[PDB]
DNA sequence: CATGTATTGAACAGCGACCTTGCCGGTGCCAGTCGG
DNA sequence: CCGACTGGCACCGGCAAGGTCGCTGTTCAATACATG
């Protein structure tokens, strides 16, 4: 008999697949074009953006145009993974801490425009800690549009603890293109600044003494790593590489008042009880795109050792799978027989409302 | 009929505190949003939560809140309290469509109970209302006491309410979930006072001791007890502000005081002839400061809590205007003052349901302190201790008392409707 | 009281229609006989769907891959193997990366061997230690020859330090010197399709020591492990390795257009104890860096036998730098039977130039870290030692220092057993410079903990290599802190003993499978090419187990190649055929990183 | 895995056969305080299931 | 005005009162046991969750044996290469550098 | 031409260990009946 | 609205029981290889 669904709603890149799968089928940008004088999504709206205005229907992790997020949807199933969704049931993940007309409303959508069977939606954060191997932990979840910080103890995320870091991959892509102008190349155009989320996707990194590194790169030939534009005229950036990335640790380096990734997971393990402290410094989670810079679990491990008690063993967790974490979370969730037990029926749904998730989906 | 699905009222309920303010919707067990109160200023623009509060040259450290536990800068709290009810809790508004980088009135669904600290005035009740009814269009708005929220955590209609806050503890009797009003008292002993005793009795032991905040130290290296600490510290293009500082220690004052500190439990206060000369000889508990500074406590971890319970323990103050306890502002005179303040015939009925509130309530021994001090106060009568909430998380629990407040459906007919403020104005004195 | 007179004035309690309350009801699962769907059919593992789709379509194709577009890397400390599936020979390159930087690699360091200069005794000199040990040895010789019945004449030794001590260099130049030879003009632009003036292989060797501007080298792998020591940082390491494999893809194989390597698939030959982070690496820059559409790995015996075409074996692997012993079966190398020694043909080559030093040989200033003593020292190992303990005798010779823009130097010289005894530290491994090749050893990149539990140590372990650390130091704690106090001994045994506690650990207490693995004996890499390095070491073997003196049998390569290349060969060999689904393809690694490894490999990683 | 019985009662109870859903809307609904005082809150509506 | 009446005092004391002693105790016990289950099943489920994830690298009987058949296919394979390339025909790449 | 074999790759059958919830004896706290 | 007394349900540790899962084992047609 046949599977589930489950579909992670990125800012940056939607992802979709049947549960039990270890990854996705389909991944494709969240984006929407509709004809500036039919609509497209993904590759295809990047593809014709001469005619099209385009817009991502998700910003900062949040759903905030329905009527184009719709679209994604439509595009998910009956073009990417070319399945009715009449007939299973789909597995939905949600930012922390959205807000509670956003559950409803996606609720509403799967339901009433796809007719799904029966349905249940997740907080990406718990998910990707299931897919890290553990109950108890601390998810930092740092994608293309937000950064949050989720502490979960015994499989349950609590919400006052959560931090935002509101700075994620596109403000490390703008700032990448921003000093790379600074250094004589011209990124202005879209058709230019996905040619630099590129860039940053190979060849950053971040430095364990980022001082120490401004320091030599003055010097160092090593560091000035070469890049083929499909122009094919060829790049080259140096100090770049590190400073781009370093904008998790210090965000002034890109210009908001945000304390880094290490302060704020500090923080969120600070605002929890005592009692519990002890594991989520044992725990520390990474997950979601960004957290993908060789070496960023290095400098997570020095920056917090440099913060807590010399008592606590600091341990961070970087699933090698940590990109989709999020998904594969899902997919194992909504593999389990006990899930049955935990979706949201057709049934519920047509005698409770879109608030049936409130009830439900906890 | 039964045309409405599964929901009744998605009501949000608010709670500001001197140290902290919590807001989310009802019927969930804790709050979704929990932020310092105090709030970060920097050029005419205003931030908020723990995750923008940073080293910045102009940065400057406010609060809206004084140490009454009342509103004081209520253009401060309009903003602040927009930041929790409407930016982090409803759907954002989407970008316009060439900033993307592609191209090249807000409470009308949910009624707000905000939560007042017993002693507040009549004027500042008005204000609430009045500033919530402009700012964001509200379709129902209740104000609601402290201690009977707390009351509601534990689950008790009637109940004697120990509320050992930040900058005030109170106590109060609840009967029939409305306050005994007699029976208010209220006291400066409480955790902002204890971080003054922890302050003052580190400037004062042989060597002193320095406590610099976290955001100060960029490297440390462990060190042996009492050793000077092998750390770097920062340096700035710019001079720290005195309240940035102050607003920064605090982090570390709550670390001891909910890693060391201890109330003394034993029998009888802590300055009987044998008490301190045992305490001395005991295993103590051990901490570090940011700078790496490790150290093991003895008997100060007592001392630095005992003021409270008995007066003449106290250190100085080291603000010389900050004057000394009074007998009067003790834990057990409040307890006695506030009991006496009601009916001698209740008295047992509030004995057997103490509850006890506030984040100052998680000093090791205070539940024991406590009985001990209410047996002895007290004999002849059975005591039982509860704390609010549902949950080892102690510390919410008058907000949890809110959310199950504002959930139940009885209640829902006692709400200030949009429509009787704008024909009443103050409506919030009398309908209450 | 009142009653209606409320309801009169307007005033009425009510429920408004609603529930009692609404608070959250919430139903308890139950999981009594749970199951799970997650990853029970190879349908839902990615990594296994790509295969059979790759399957379903190869068949397709045949009712209606090639070796030239695979490449085949195997890196090593002191070359690197490079070359296509197609080809006949891989083509080799030391695997060394010349920058620009501030100081030579000669200039930050003490001098190779070491020595105290100025000590107040020549025994100071040396260290005391290693002067007793090279003064039994030389005993040991003396004896175990006489027992063999050769020559000796009593005052060979003395007949070789007086000629050392008094002969002096001569002078030669123009065409009076036998070669005019070059040095690396590094001022000239790359050709290559890249910018930056970098320098691998052989060519960065001959930069001259005083270069217009002053260039270092590099070499991202020593000991056989990635080389954390020289290494700031390490992004700085995987910047180098990454660096030094795109300039041979460049240099060696002629893929100058980068935008073509998409194409390409590549196989990996990584040692049989290897450290996870290695494989990790290098996947990495096969994929993030390179963009090379499929990647595989096989163990170095794994890859030698299938060189040879043994079904089973005993390979012996004598590097540059590590020397490493596995035996093979039915197509595995046998778990717990690889032992991984920190010596090779480089240490022959440094106590070779230490023996001849101590002795009186010419050039007292030779330092091994700056190039051309380096080039020297090698040339003269290749040449000079041997195993055969046989044509020993005082022999004159001659080499030539041609140092940079200086004048070329002819140093006449004499040995006699330091030729013989400098290779013979294989079997007392203590006469080895030995007390620097744990420096730093984790010094940027940690142990490869597990994915999940990351105190749980996840390199692999081998009951053989355990019985060598032992043999070290003696040997509750955590799987951590065990792990961390074995790393904090360097694995050195005599090269017999590790071959029998290879094999011992191989058979687990079966005397036949013993009588076949050391009649199986197959030798492979550089250090082995000493000659008569395999009888020597059957020798060896012989007088150790006399109880299995008629079947002990080692043989030097396999099907008439060179040692060096055999192991290559084999990884080709694995490139070709059909039946290998080993493959991590582009794909996988973009989706689900070093955990596709554990799925696709032929072993257990 | 996948069987008769309890363990798999919703994956056997699931409508999967394409029928449309009530339709959900953000209605109103009328409160009233004890005080008399009526106000309004948005509530979800869908139209009435039909009789049997 | 409005607020001062015996009634009005009588109705708002009555709600308080029914609201503090049956639905304040009532909503208390059912959020205290309804947060202990949640908590559990959310405890239960995170349980199995994670134990799958892991699940995939833990050595089993059949595993093992599918795995030494995959080595040994490729092995014989490898043999039969070899038998293609000295037996079928003598097709050695015999080379030389030519220097 | 085409006799003859152990092994291969797989479907199918068998057994005990395992995790979890039901039913159980018992201690305890509680809502409800009754009197006031 | 209130308390004393009663029958009842919540909770404790404990043993009996379930199917899934991993370990164990027999049997089949098809295969590469050998003598013949
Ligand atoms: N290997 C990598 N190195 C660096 N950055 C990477 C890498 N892979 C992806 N990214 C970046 O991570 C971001 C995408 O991550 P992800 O898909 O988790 O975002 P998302 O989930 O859509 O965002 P969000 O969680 O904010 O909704 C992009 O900015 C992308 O460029
Ligand atoms: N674990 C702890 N142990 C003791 N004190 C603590 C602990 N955690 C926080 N505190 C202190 O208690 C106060 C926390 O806020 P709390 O809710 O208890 O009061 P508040 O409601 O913010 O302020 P108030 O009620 O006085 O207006 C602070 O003074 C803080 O330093
Ligand atoms: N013709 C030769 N005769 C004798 N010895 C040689 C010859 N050529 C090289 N060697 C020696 O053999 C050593 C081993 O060379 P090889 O290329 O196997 O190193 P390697 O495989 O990189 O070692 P490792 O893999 O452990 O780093 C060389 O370092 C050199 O000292
Ligand atoms: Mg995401
Ligand atoms: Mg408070
Ligand atoms: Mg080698």
């Amino acid at each position: 008999e046949v599977a589930a669904l489950v579909i992670d709603n990125g800012s940056g890149m939607c992802k979709a697949g049947f549960a039990g799968d270890d990854a996705p089928r389909a991944v494709f940008p969240s984006i929407v074009g509709r004809p500036r004088h039919d609509s497209y999504v993904g590759d295809e709206a990047q593809s014709k953006r001469g005619i099209l205005t385009l817009r991502y229907p998700i910003e900062h992790g949040v759903v905030t145009n329905w009527d184009d997020m719709e679209k994604i949807w439509h595009h998910t199933f009956y073009n990417e993974l070319r399945v009715a969704p009449e007939e299973h049931p789909v597995l939905l993940t949600e930012a922390p801490i959205n807000p509670k007309s956003n559950r409803e409303k996606m609720t509403q959508i799967v339901f009433e425009t796809f007719n799904a069977p029966a349905f249940y939606v997740s907080i990406q954060a718990v998910l990707s800690l299931y897919a890290s191997g553990r109950t108890t932990g601390i998810v930092l979840d740092s994608g293309d549009g937000v950064t949050h910080v989720v502490p979960i103890y015994e499989g349950f995320s609590l919400p006052h603890a959560i931090a935002r870091l509101d700075m994620a991959g596109r403000d490390l892509t703008d700032y990448l293109m921003k000093i790379l102008a600074e250094r004589g190349y011209t990124f202005s155009t879209t058709a230019e600044r996905e040619i630099v989320r590129d860039i940053k996707e190979k060849l950053c990194y971040v430095a364990l003494d980022f001082e120490q590194e401004i320091q030599t790169a003055a010097q160092s030939s090593h560091l000035e790593k070469s890049y083929e534009l499909p122009d094919g005229q060829v790049i080259t950036i140096g100090n770049e590489r590190f400073r781009a990335p370093e904008a998790l640790f210090q965000p002034s380096v890109l210009g908001l008042e945000s304390g880094g990734i290490h302060v704020t997971t500090f923080n969120s393990i600070m605002k929890c009880d005592v009692d519990v402290r002890k594991d989520l410094y044992g725990n520390i989670v990474m997950s979601g795109g960004t957290t993908m810079y060789p070496g960023l679990s290095d400098r997570m491990q020095k920056e917090i050792t440099a913060l807590a008690p010399s008592s606590m063993k600091v341990k961070i967790i970087a699933p090698p799978e940590r990109k989709y974490s999020v998904w594969i979370g899902g997919s194992i969730l909504a593999s389990l027989s006990t899930f049955q037990q935990m979706w949201i029926s057709k049934q519920e749904y047509d005698e409770s409302g879109p608030s049936i998730v409130h009830r439900k989906c906890f | 009929a039964d045309i409405y699905g599964g929901d009744e009222v998605s009501a949000l309920v608010l709670d500001p505190g001197y140290c902290n303010t919590r807001a989310g919707f009802a019927g969930e067990e804790m709050p979704k949003q929990v932020i310092p109160s105090f709030y970060g200023h920097v050029d005419g623009r205003d931030l908020f939560g723990d995750e923008v509060i940073v080293p910045r040259a102009g940065f400057e450290v406010r609060n809206y809140m004084n140490r009454d536990s009342m509103v004081e800068d209520w253009d401060a709290a309009t903003r602040v309290w927009e930041y929790l009810l409407v930016q982090r809790l409803q759907p954002p508004r989407p970008t316009p469509a060439s900033k993307n980088g592609l191209n090249v009135k807000p409470l009308t669904e949910n009624p707000l109970l905000m939560t007042e600290a017993p002693w507040n005035t009549p004027k500042a009740r008005e204000k609430a209302i009045e500033v919530v009814m402009e700012n964001w269009g509200t379709p129902a708005f209740w104000l609601s006491r402290t201690p009977v929220l707390a009351a509601f955590a534990a689950g008790k209609a009637t109940a004697l309410v120990i509320d050992v806050g930040g900058a005030n503890t109170s106590v109060t009797a609840i009967h029939d979930g409305m306050v005994l009003k007699r029976s208010i008292q209220r006291s400066p002993a409480a955790g902002v006072w204890l971080s003054g005793q922890i302050r003052s009795m580190w400037k004062s032991q042989d060597p002193p001791v320095n406590v610099v905040p976290t955001f100060m130290v960029e490297n440390k290296k462990p060190v042996e007890a009492g050793a000077p600490p092998d750390c770097r510290l920062r340096n700035f293009g710019f001079p720290i502000h005195d309240s940035f500082r102050a607003f920064e220690e605090e982090r570390v004052l709550t670390e001891f005081k909910e890693s060391v500190v201890e109330v003394w439990r034993g029998p009888g206060k802590y300055l009987n002839p044998g008490n301190e000369d045992f305490a001395k000889t005991q295993p103590g508990r051990v901490f570090e400061f940011p700078d790496g500074s490790n150290q093991m406590w003895r008997e100060q971890r007592y001392r630095v809590a005992e003021g409270m319970w008995d007066e003449t323990a106290a250190y100085p103050s080291l603000n010389p205007d900050e004057a000394a306890i009074t007998k009067a502002q003790t834990i057990p005179a409040l307890i006695k003052a506030a009991l006496d303040g009601v009916d001698v015939d209740l008295r047992p009925n509030l004995l057997g349901n103490v509850v006890v509130t506030g984040s100052t309530s998680l000093l090791n021994g205070f539940n024991d302190r406590l009985n001990h001090e209410l047996t002895n106060m007290y004999p002849g009568l059975k005591i039982k201790l509860h704390a609010a909430g549902l949950t080892s998380e102690r510390r919410f629990g008058a907000w949890i008392g809110g959310s199950i407040l504002a959930s139940l459906g009885t209640f829902h007919q006692m709400w200030i409707s949009r429509k009787e403020y704008e024909e009443n104005g103050a409506g919030i004195v009398e309908k209450r | 009281v009142s009653e209606r007179v409320l309801a009169r004035e307007g005033l009425e309690r009510t429920d408004n229609g609603m529930r009692q309350t609404s608070w959250p009801e919430v139903q308890p699962i139950n999981q009594k006989n749970y199951y799970t769907d997650y990853m029970k059919r190879d349908d839902q593992i990615l990594s296994l769907r790509l295969q059979n789709e790759a399957n379903r379509e190869r068949l397709v194709k045949t009712a209606q891959m090639d070796p030239s577009k695979i490449i085949v890397i195997h890196p090593g400390s002191q070359n690197l193997r490079i070359g296509f599936a197609s080809d006949a020979l891989p083509k080799t390159i030391p695997m060394v990366l010349g920058t620009q930087y501030s100081q030579t690699e000669s200039e930050m360091h003490e001098a190779l061997p070491r020595r105290q200069f100025e000590g107040r005794t020549m025994e100071q000199q040396y260290g005391e230690e290693w002067v007793k040990k090279y003064q039994k040895m030389c005993s040991d010789l003396k004896v175990t020859m006489r027992a063999n019945k050769l020559k000796v004449l009593p005052n060979s030794k003395d007949l070789v330090v007086n000629f050392n001590r008094r002969t002096e260099p001569e002078i030669i130049s123009q065409h009076n010197d036998p070669l005019q030879v070059e040095w690396t003009n590094v001022n000239k632009a790359p050709e290559d399709g890249t910018t930056q003036k970098v320098f691998i292989g052989q060519q960065a060797l001959r930069i001259a020591e005083d270069s217009s501007p002053k260039y270092k080298l590099w070499w991202p792998i020593q000991h056989g492990w990635l080389n954390e020591d020289d290494y700031p940082t390490r992004a700085h390491l995987f910047d180098d390795l990454e660096m030094l494999l795109d300039r041979a893809l460049r240099r060696e194989l002629g893929l100058t257009k980068k935008a073509d390597w998409k194409q390409y698939s590549c196989v990996i030959v990584i040692p049989d104890l290897y450290d996870k982070r290695y494989v990790e690496l290098l996947l990495h820059l096969c994929i993030e860096f390179f963009d090379l559409s499929r990647v595989a790995f096989i163990q170095e015996s794994m890859a030698a036998t299938f060189g040879a075409g043994y079904t089973q074996a005993c390979v012996v692997d004598v590097g540059a730098q590590k020397t490493s012993i596995s035996c093979v079966e039915d197509g595995l190398v046998i778990e717990d039977s690889r032992v991984n020694l920190k010596y090779g043909g480089y240490d022959v080559t440094e106590t070779f130039i230490k023996m001849m030093l101590y002795d009186n040989f010419p050039y007292q200033d030779i330092n091994l870290r700056r190039r051309h003593d380096f080039l020297l020292a090698e040339e003269l190992k290749m040449k000079y030692c041997t195993l055969s303990q046989a044509n020993i005798s005082v022999q004159a010779f001659d080499f030539h220092l041609r140092a940079p823009n200086q004048p070329t130097r002819k140093y006449q010289f004499k040995f006699y057993d330091e030729v013989i005894l400098a290779p013979m530290g294989f079997y007392d491994p203590s006469i080895f410079d030995n007390s620097t090749k744990l420096r730093g050893r984790r010094k940027l990149i940690d142990r490869s903990y597990n994915a999940y539990d990351v105190d749980m140590p996840d390199d692999p372990t081998s009951s053989a290599q355990l019985a060598i650390l032992a043999m070290v130091q003696p040997s509750q704690r955590s799987a951590k802190e065990i792990a961390a106090e074995r790393d904090a001994v360097l694995p050195i045994a005599p090269l017999d003993v590790a071959i029998l506690t290879s094999i011992q650990h191989a058979a687990k207490g079966d005397e036949k499978k013993v009588r076949e693995l050391v009649g199986s004996i197959m030798v492979v890499g550089g250090g082995a090419k000493i000659p008569h390095f395999a009888p020597f070491l059957e020798e060896k073997l012989k007088i150790r187990r006399p109880d299995l003196a008629d079947r002990i049998l080692v043989s030097r390569s396999a099907r008439e190649m060179d040692e060096q290349v055999v192991v290559w060969k084999g990884a080709s060999v694995f490139a070709k055929l059909s039946t290998n689904d080993s493959w991590v393809t582009n794909y996988e690694y973009k989706m689900l990183g070093s955990r596709c490894i554990y799925m696709k490999l032929l072993w257990h990683y | 895995k996948a069987n008769q019985g309890a363990i798999n009662a919703g994956l056997r109870a699931l409508d999967r056969s394409g029928k449309p859903c009530r339709k959900w809307t953000r209605g109103t609904f009328q409160m009233k305080s004890f005080t008399g005082v009526v106000w309004e809150i948005p509530r979800w509506t869908a139209p009435p299931r039909p009789k049997p | 005005l409005k607020f001062q009446s015996k009634g009005y005092n009588q109705i708002y004391d009555q709600i308080w009162r029914d609201l503090a002693r049956k639905d304040v105790s009532k909503v208390f016990r059912l959020a205290t046991d309804s947060y202990a289950t949640k908590a559990s099943n959310l405890k239960k489920t995170a349980i199995l969750a994670s134990k799958e994830a892991k699940r995939w690298q833990l050595r089993t009987n059949k595993g093992t044996k599918d795995l030494q058949a995959r080595a040994k296919r490729v092995m014989r394979d490898m043999m039969g290469f070899w038998k293609r390339n000295e037996r079928e025909e003598r097709d050695l790449r015999k080379a030389a550098e030519r220097l």
